[PDB]
């Protein structure tokens, strides 16, 4: 919850990207490792979105340069994924609640 | 005004001869006198006796009429003529009336009509899907064909993967120095 | 809570009050409404002397003000009609379109 | 007539290896093996 | 800019099918958009530009129907397993 | 959650007050649907970047 907070007080005071500005990918590597334990939780997902899109429209060759955040982002896209399924399947459970009432 | 249409500026002129917020503001400051004596100037009147709209200008009213029902509008909706007008009107009962409404309006519509309603549907809009989701909370769980079941199954299948497609398409366009040896050219 | 759930979006709404917390005018556009505060339902009278909780009006209602239990002043976006509440009879009506 | 190339700033020899096939040798003093700390003196991004 | 000409013909199709359950022009759009987005970005100011964005609206039309898809989605399959109850 | 729903559905049918008794499930079920689009435009730039740099 206190990286939540001074991720959102980050975001909102400044922007983003000069909080990436010089980022190389020992500095890249401890964010999406908070990443990958916290885009699960309903509180931080948007907001842990927001970061992701803007360090990849920011670093999008220097991931092909660096080998290893690729396969962050290989595991980031199947854990999201798994994100996918829960909340469509959230979807569904709300429109069986709109059934039931 | 009250006068003239009695017996019968531009507005009046027509109708004597025939016998829009500036129009409202001209001729909204008696009305319900007017509007039963009227019953072009009607369609300027719905724009500015629900039993007399429903029984009735189709358009007119589909789109711009005041006070209208909700059984006369499930039935003009479960009329399949189909000329945009399940758009229209799953548009115009989700604007006019709440959904528990329309749920015990289409608890009191017979079943025959949801069975031809959903397989025009399977067969050939997000107020249409609305709607879907209305008339299945409305008949419940028990009476419903399981054949028809599988037939929405698929339609709501293909329709839902080309969605997520579709979304995924949507957001995507919404998107060191020289190495230690190199052969290169030159010009004279 | 009341909660319907409209497709469309206009932003101009307002709402009064009847003094002993009875019911709730809600102007909308085209439209007047009177909700009853015990079930937020509509006024639903069992004489049915059509004081109805359903009025149809021509533009967009901007303002809706009791000035006691008897008088209603609407203000809607082209004009202002005064009305009152133990009959359903309208009382004065001025122009609000030139200005 | 003749001409001059900027493309190659740092050179270190230039010279003919064969009938044509030129020599260009040149450094990468900093970027490659020194690797030295500077003093952080950030420039004003926003 | 025969590409340029492919995805103006492209976009234009889409938009005249947005419900068509094909695949090879969506992929042929998710290639050229994953490949060339910037040169596609610079190519034209306005009439490109206007296609983009009534495809965009048509699409943002097919994400609004999208959850409501989903909920009748898990409606039909909470009806399969009462079904199936049924039977058992 | 699906499962309770399936076999005592009827009883939440007569039950008078199903936002009273399940407010908290309709909440987090909420929160979740309302995590789903930005979610999936996530997942379009994600897979957008990715396939770019596989092919280059």
């Amino acid at each position: 919850e206190l990286t939540l907070t001074v991720l959102q007080e980050l975001r909102k005071r400044g922007k983003v990207r000069v909080a990436l500005y010089g980022r190389d990918e020992s500095t890249l590597e401890p964010l999406l490792n908070w990443c990958l334990k916290g885009i699960e939780d309903v509180r931080s997902a948007s907001i842990v979105a927001d970061w992701v899109a803007v360090v990849l429209e920011l670093y999008g060759n220097t991931l092909e340069s660096s080998p290893v955040l690729q396969e962050l982002m290989i595991d980031l896209k199947t854990k999201v994924r798994h994100e996918i399924h829960k909340s469509k399947e959230a979807q569904r459970i709300e429109g069986m609640l709109q059934l039931l009432t | 005004v009250i006068e003239k249409l009695s017996a019968l500026d531009i507005f009046f002129k027509e109708l004597k001869i025939k016998e829009y917020i500036s129009d409202p503001g001209f001729l909204n400051k008696d009305l319900i006198f007017g509007k039963f004596s009227g019953n072009t100037f009607l369609l300027t009147h719905p724009l500015f006796r629900n039993l007399l709209s429903l029984l009735r200008l189709f358009k007119q009213a589909i789109v711009t009429c005041p006070n209208l029902p909700l059984n006369e509008l499930l039935e003009e909706l479960f009329s399949i003529r189909n000329r945009e007008l399940l758009l229209d009107i799953s548009f115009r009962i989700l604007q006019d009336f709440t959904r528990d409404s329309i749920k015990q309006e289409m608890k009191k519509l017979s079943k025959l009509d949801v069975q031809n309603f959903i397989e025009f549907i399977t067969s050939g809009s997000t107020q249409l899907f609305q709607l879907l989701s209305l008339v299945l909370d409305s008949i419940g769980l028990f009476s419903l064909e399981g054949a028809l079941l599988e037939n929405l199954t698929l339609y709501i299948d293909k329709q839902v993967e080309i969605a997520e497609r579709n979304t995924e398409l949507w957001n995507l366009i919404d998107t060191r120095a020289l190495p230690t040896y190199t052969m290169e050219y030159l010009d004279i | 809570i009341s909660l319907p759930n409209f497709n469309h979006f206009s932003n101009s709404v307002s709402l009064a009050w009847s003094q002993d917390g009875s019911l709730i005018f809600h102007g909308f556009d085209d439209k007047l409404q009177i909700l009853d505060f015990d079930t937020f339902k509509k006024f639903e009278s069992l004489e049915n002397t059509k004081t109805v909780s359903e009025f149809t009006l021509d533009s967009e209602i901007q303002t809706v003000k009791l000035i006691n239990d008897t008088n209603l002043i609407v203000a809607t976006r082209t004009t202002l009609n005064a009305i009152n509440l133990l009959r359903g009879q309208v009382i004065n009506s001025f122009d609000l379109y030139p200005f | 007539h003749f001409f001059f190339t900027d493309k190659y700033k740092p050179l270190l020899f230039v010279d003919l290896i064969s009938s044509n096939e030129l020599a260009i040798i040149e450094r990468n003093p900093l970027t490659f093996h020194s690797k030295q700390k500077a003093f952080i003196q950030p420039k004003l991004v926003f | 800019d025969h590409l340029s000409k492919i995805f103006l013909t492209i976009s234009k199709s889409i938009t005249q099918n947005p419900w068509n359950e094909e695949n090879l022009l969506p992929l042929w759009l998710k290639w050229l958009l994953t490949l060339k987005s910037g040169e596609l970005n610079s190519i034209k100011d306005k009439h490109t530009k206007k296609n983009c964005k009534h495809l965009k609206s048509a699409l943002r039309s097919s994400e609004e129907i999208l959850p409501v898809l989903l909920g009748i989605q898990g409606r039909l399959e909470m009806l399969r397993r009462q079904a199936k109850l049924r039977e058992d | 959650v699906k499962w309770c729903l399936i076999i005592h559905g009827g009883y939440l049918v007569s039950i008078p007050n199903l936002m009273s008794t399940l407010s908290s499930l309709h909440s987090t079920l909420k929160r979740r649907s309302d995590l789903l689009p930005r979610l999936l435009a996530l997942d379009a730039r994600l897979d957008c970047t990715i396939n770019k740099f596989k092919t280059l």
